[PDB]
């Protein structure tokens, strides 16, 4: 039996329904979503870290001339300095006054702490939604990771459930992503080979153990001080450190719809957006007949408590009579009241006490109990808290809180003016006919 | 801060996140004294209330104006064939109804 | 300096252009694509293989009764048969006539040859084109893999080249892909848990060593023969073998645009679809002044031979008088005719030979040698081979092969009618004026 329904994309809250085959017993279905992930297709480009300007020892020749032999190290600067009279601790180094030669050679390599302290630059596109449902169809419950593409069914007890695709293609993640220290940022990093000095990605190692890194760190060798053996350089500071000093806050704190960004798979959690459709391919064996379930006669519904709070702040009470003692489903077909439980276990002459939730000020819904319909009617009152620490358990219908007094003010001041204009039009018509009757005289 | 029905969340240092949710407890009474229901639905639904009062005032004004217009035209159409006679003996029933001399 | 150009996506055929800076030397650019890959994002959903119905040994209790103990094996059946009189080689097993009981248990397990003989069922989306170029910009030549998204530049000698994205999002692959033995199939496999017996995917293991398989093979246990210890069973035959028997041919035989499906990773190569835009960021140091290059005076172009074939079948001779002996660029601006080489080395008074390629019967194209512009003009002849084994080196211009005689026939049949109708209208106007004159 093909049954299609729709579930809102919101974790924690139980979603209840029933299936009414036209001549059989109603089959209750309950789905409570627990954890709804969103895992993009993530593509590593490069990592970066702090650099470490390595320097070779100065090659000194006395009354000679050196040359520049390159090594093709990253950003490998080299320069030959003439007119140098260096000193060691044990006196001067050459005897020649001039024509001595010192060679400075510097290069950029990545830091020793690159392994545990690095930032991963990614690209993300075309995410994949995946929920941890908890389905109950005819008191047979499973807990299964369902995938919410339009296929990939979950099978249990012959029942085939296909939870279709989300109504929205929204993702919190951008086209480019930086991951650093368990937190994830929407940063527009430059491409490989486009890294600029002083900003994020001046070092670009392809992987953590790539052993071939791009480096553009504005390194310039300088002339040594007269009488000293050192290699003086001048370069722009660590762009990774400067990225860490600025760092507009993580996507964990800035994401729309209240998402919960996590790390080891890059994923978002519990983004309250969209809605999941559902397909139920139910076999015919589960449809129990009518007379194998209880069936009421002369039932009546009264409202004990009625507060239009956020949770189950209404209590309806059903006095019933039925010639069996078993459980049967309860359901509200409109979205007027959201019931708490899905079934009520019955005696033969007792009473039932259900808990509902509603946004209405004058609730009038038609409760469906075992196979019948009672009408639960009352008046709800405002709740005592302004602010609660749990979300809403009902749906705000348009014209839900219109408060019959204000229905009377909209009926009188808008329908009464129509009464004024129709009696004016009738009076005008009677006047026109009476003028024509008076001028029938000639 | 302003917290709506869609939610709100803050983090204070190393404390865990606290989510809050507003629910519909507006100041006023929706059950009488019609300047109290208007403040209730103004703090409740601010944008819809001004549009509703604007269109209800416009329809009431147009209806009262057009009814007064039609009634005055019908009074003129009644009394004019009895005000062009040079003796002007308007009968008594139309004198009481149409408020004549 | 931004220089934007567009290259047709086709391997092997060289692409030549020059940058004409208004007061500096012309700068040659030569780009030959070697291998154009096309790689979709590929996601493994399950594998499948031949199966193997595992059977348990029959549990016989002599004059008793048995029960069913589920082992929760895949597609496991357990029926229990009463009224048995089994046999071994050493006579009868039990000694009763009735009330003996035999338990049969069968289950499905994936085959022993699953590791080296199995089909991998993937899902494809969102291709990522990548290209092996060979770039020469002013006798600086590199060979470098490029990524042809609109970024990820290639850097050599200060030049920053970025190959823009393809003008077409065409992929030879469908949403669903099966790989079997180096060959790839657009095949709409059933989802995991949706396998049917006797068809593809009646056995579904999530990975190759997953230790959890989905089996829907229509296994039914039968009743054994009187006096025999065996487990009889009936089931639908293997759907991986039936899928190998069906197997409409691979994607390297049915794909359009000449694509070549390979799988070390799953990719297509050398599809002749679309075109790569290019972006040149040329620095201001490569532009030599004009006076340090050769420059001609009194140059003249004559066509020696001219065949409007598919290869280079035209020879033009350019006689010049050079101020200095050195190599310089040759280029044709239009797609009227495509030259063979990008540079010509000059003497001071020699005559140069260029090889070009055209579709025009009557070509009139303006060459660009070092900084001048000569006008090459002639007539081509039809080739001799009907079918060649190399693709087309030039462009198909609309009205390229009109063969001037047919220009004369079209111009006569299209212009004489207009001449006759305008002299008819002028004659009508003169007759109207003559009537208005005579009615005075």
């Amino acid at each position: 039996y093909e049954h299609a329904t729709t579930m809102p994309s919101q974790a924690g809250i139980s979603y209840n329904t029933i299936v009414n085959r036209a001549g059989y017993a109603p089959l209750p279905i309950s789905i409570t979503p627990t954890k709804i992930k969103l895992i993009p297709t993530v593509n590593l480009e490069y990592v970066t870290c702090h650099y470490k300007t390595g320097m070779d020892s100065p090659a000194i020749k006395c009354c000679g001339s050196q040359e520049c032999t390159p090594t093709y190290r990253p950003d490998e600067q080299c320069k030959v300095f003439t007119g140098v009279y260096p000193f060691m601790w044990g006196g001067a180094y050459c005897f020649c006054d001039t024509e001595n030669t010192q060679v400075s050679k510097a290069y950029v390599m990545k830091s020793d702490d690159c392994l545990a302290d690095h930032a991963e630059a990614y690209k993300a596109h075309t995410a994949s939604v995946q929920a941890f449902l908890n389905i109950t169809v005819g008191e047979h419950s499973i807990v299964t990771t369902v995938y919410v593409n339009g296929e990939t069914p979950v099978n249990f007890n012959g029942v085939k459930i296909t939870a279709g695709p989300l109504s929205t293609a929204w993702t919190p993640f951008d086209r480019k992503i930086v991951q650093y220290a368990g937190e994830i940022y929407n940063y527009d990093f430059p491409e490989y080979g486009a890294g600029q000095p002083g900003a994020f990605g001046d070092i670009q190692s392809r992987t953590v153990s790539s052993s071939d890194l791009y480096a553009n760190t504005n390194l310039v060798l300088q002339r040594p001080k007269a009488g000293a053996i050192h290699v003086p350089y001048t370069q722009a500071p660590s762009g990774f450190e400067q990225w860490k000093k600025d760092k507009a806050p993580s996507l964990k704190f800035t994401a729309p719809f209240g998402c919960e960004i996590y790390t080891n798979p890059i994923r978002a959690e519990n983004c309250a957006v969209g809605s999941i459709p559902l397909a139920f391919d139910i076999p015919d064996a589960l449809f129990t007949r009518v007379s194998e379930t209880p069936t009421l006669s002369a039932a009546e519904c009264t409202l004990n408590e009625c507060v239009y709070s956020s949770d189950f702040g209404g209590i309806a009470t059903v006095k019933y009579s039925a010639s069996k003692s078993g459980k049967c489903a309860v359901h509200v077909p409109s979205g007027t009241a959201t019931l708490k439980e899905a079934a009520v276990e019955l005696t033969e002459q007792g009473s039932a006490t259900i808990h509902f939730s509603t946004a209405n000020i004058h609730p009038e819904f038609r409760l469906q109990i075992c196979t019948s319909y009672v009408t639960c009617k009352g008046d709800c009152h405002p709740p005592k808290d302004h602010i609660v620490t749990h979300p809403q358990y009902h749906a705000q219908t348009f014209t839900a809180a219109v408060s019959k007094t204000a229905w009377t003010w909209l009926t009188s001041l808008l329908g009464g003016s129509a009464v004024i204009i129709i009696i004016g039009l009738v009076l005008a018509t009677i006047v026109a006919m009476y003028v024509l009757t008076n001028q029938k005289h000639n | 801060f302003t917290v709506t029905e869609k939610g709100w969340e803050f983090v204070w240092g190393n404390h865990p996140p606290k989510r809050f949710w507003a629910q519909e407890t507006a100041p006023g009474n929706p059950h009488g004294l019609p300047h109290e229901v208007i403040t209730h639905y103004y703090h409740r639904y601010p944008m819809s209330t001004i549009l509703g009062l604007s269109i209800c005032a416009a329809i009431a004004t147009v209806s009262v104006a057009a009814s007064t217009w039609l009634f005055c035209r019908s009074r003129v159409a009644c009394l004019t064939p009895y005000r062009l006679t040079p003796n002007a003996r308007i009968p008594f029933c139309l004198a009481v109804l149409c408020c004549a001399r």
